[PDB]
């Protein structure tokens, strides 16, 4: 609703300055050190005994 | 006789669609319309479509 649509209107080149409306929710979705993390511990420790 | 030359002619007329760089991305939508609607119009295809 607010970024999409922009991301056309940034390159079709039109005098449009951009609108950021600071709503963003991206760094909970994945591990920023190591992708996934907690699955990879939690599937490959599983066998040992 | 107007029906086989409005099929034939398109053939000129398509190579006029001059898509440009617009480097964001590299999707490039071509800088006009007359160019693909004297080839639509011969057409009757939708031209929105």
């Amino acid at each position: 609703m607010f970024v999409l649509e922009q991301e056309e209107y940034k390159r079709e080149g039109i005098d449009w300055v951009f609108i950021d409306f600071g709503l963003d929710l991206a760094a909970c979705i994945e591990l920023i050190e190591k992708p996934m993390g907690i699955l990879s511990i939690l599937e490959e420790e599983s066998m040992f005994p | 006789k107007t029906d086989v030359y409005k099929i034939t002619a398109s053939c000129m007329h398509l190579g006029e669609m001059k898509f440009k760089q617009r480097p964001r991305e590299e999707q490039a939508e071509a800088d006009g319309t007359e160019e693909g609607e004297r080839v639509a119009h011969l057409l009757g295809v939708n031209a929105a479509d």
